[PDB]
């Protein structure tokens, strides 16, 4: 029941790739994401309806943006006046099957919310191991004789007479 | 015009990434190498600064001088079974292999499972009285906070 | 010298004075209300709470630092005094 | 390292989403392979979205401040 993504398509227009394949892609089949009643009353009961969108306040889907090399992007929109298009969501295809393109700040908020919850849960476990005591503290759950100078000096005399030998 | 208005926010938003990596990559090595000599104020100060400056900077770059949070289009267009080296160039080796499902996985707009129960609670606390008593409570508490800041401003001199 | 140690103790005392006021000011400074201009306010309240949590712990650790730095001078004062030093020797 | 295990993965939880944000904002900035379109639509809130969030946010902020004060 969410606008942010469905993956139901029809197998009729999957293998065709052309510039007009997204132009005729408005209401080829029913779909749940394709809004019914006022938006979809132009297709499937009138013929040659593409010139009749403005005379009887029918709503067509967006065909202005179209790329040939990679894939097709179909949209859902609304219009109560001619020469005006305002959408609510974009539905891009990937290898045939559709998906919805979300917003920037919405996915930003839904990702930083999980980030804040993750940081809080990371901070939560740190109290479970450190144990404090006012005296013991914190814990987790798991020379020379001052004659060596002449000792070493005459030992140095021994090193220049018996050196280490390999 | 508008594209530069997006850019002036998103460039600093991804500049915050550099500070976050400089924190976490140092934390990763210092946790393994220096697990001992436990100093709870030392890590509490790091947690406090991470809570303070990063959470203020990403908020000030996402909530003001920014494109509207319902405006822009997040579009994935290219994906391949093999490894696309452009992403490992951008992400500096992060998110490897470049699978087919990892591009839908990138746009993980679905929240945690407990978010469903807190939304259930948000539908549950509306069964009792809401926005009628709590509204005047938060109004009186906003006036109380105004009184408190007046007390501080008259006690600061 | 001795005056350097006196100045160091004075500087850390003034830093202890400054830290407490800096902790109490930022708690109530962030509590002010501002109008939203393309904000998506769902993430700001938890941020304010999570920043309030560390600011109150800053006051707690400031009190702990006061407790420790008082005891730091406690052993400094105890070694050189004259309340009964010249008096209790002959008693 | 047998301790400090969940904190590490919970930090990667914030790492991954922020990396995805960085990658998408570095591919939005590049004009290639990206479609830029100003879609100015408004989502209607059923409730007073600043005020209904202020019903809980400042209350929980003050309550958690008092609780973490009384902790120490």
């Amino acid at each position: 029941d969410n606008l942010l993504g469905i993956s139901w398509v029809d197998s009729s227009w999957i293998p065709i790739l052309n510039s007009g394949s997204v132009l005729d892609y408005f209401s080829e089949r029913s779909n749940p994401f394709y809004d019914r009643t006022c938006n979809n009353e132009v297709v499937k009961m009138q013929r040659l309806t593409l010139e009749h969108l403005n005379q009887m306040v029918g709503i067509e889907y967006i065909l202005l943006h179209a790329q040939e090399p990679i894939l097709f992007i179909i949209r859902k929109q609304q219009r109560q006046s001619p020469a005006q298009v305002i959408p609510l969501a974009d539905y891009y295809i990937i290898a045939g099957v559709i998906y919805q393109a979300p917003d920037l700040g919405s996915v930003i908020n839904s990702r930083v919310l999980t980030a804040v919850h993750g940081i809080q849960s990371a901070f939560d476990e740190a109290m479970s191991y450190c144990r404090y005591h006012p005296s013991k503290g914190y814990w987790w759950h798991f020379s020379s004789i001052f004659q060596r100078q002449r000792v070493d000096a005459l030992l140095l005399d021994l090193r220049q007479k018996f050196p280490p030998k390999f | 015009r508008e594209e530069k208005q997006l850019e002036a926010s998103l460039d600093a938003l991804l500049s915050q990434v550099a500070d976050l990596k400089n924190s976490l990559g140092s934390f990763i090595c210092k946790l393994e190498n220096e697990y001992g000599r436990l100093t709870w104020p030392s890590v509490l100060d790091s947690f406090a600064l991470l809570s303070g400056q990063l959470n203020t900077l990403n908020k000030v770059l996402k909530h003001e001088k920014t494109p509207l949070f319902r405006n822009q289009v997040i579009i994935p267009l290219v994906l391949s079974p093999d490894r696309d080296e452009d992403l490992m160039r951008q992400t500096e080796g992060r998110v490897p292999v470049f699978s087919h499902e990892v591009v839908p996985d990138h746009l993980r707009t679905k929240p945690d499972p407990e978010v469903e129960e807190q939304e259930k609670q948000l539908t549950t606390d509306a069964a009792r009285i809401g926005a009628d008593a709590a509204q005047k409570q938060i109004q009186s508490l906003n006036k109380m906070c105004s009184n408190l800041l007046e007390k501080i401003s008259k006690e600061e001199r | 010298s001795k005056e350097t140690l006196l100045q160091s103790y004075n500087k850390r005392l003034k830093d202890d004075i400054k830290s407490i006021m800096d902790n109490f000011t930022e708690i109530i400074k962030t509590a002010k209300i501002e109008d939203e201009t393309q904000v998506s306010r769902a993430t700001q309240g938890e941020q304010d709470n999570y920043e309030m949590h560390v600011r109150a712990a800053n006051i707690v650790r400031a009190g702990e630092s006061l407790m420790k730095l008082v005891s730091d001078l406690k052993q400094f004062l105890i070694l050189n005094d004259f309340p009964s030093v010249n008096e209790a020797i002959d008693q | 390292l047998w301790p400090w295990d969940s904190v590490r993965n919970n930090l990667r939880s914030a790492l991954t989403e922020m990396c995805v944000l960085y990658d998408v904002l570095s591919i939005v900035r590049d004009k290639k392979f990206m479609t830029l379109d100003p879609v100015s639509q408004d989502a209607l809130p059923p409730k007073q979205n600043p005020q209904t969030l202020q019903l809980i946010s400042k209350k929980k902020s003050l309550a958690g401040a008092a609780q973490i004060l009384l902790k120490g």
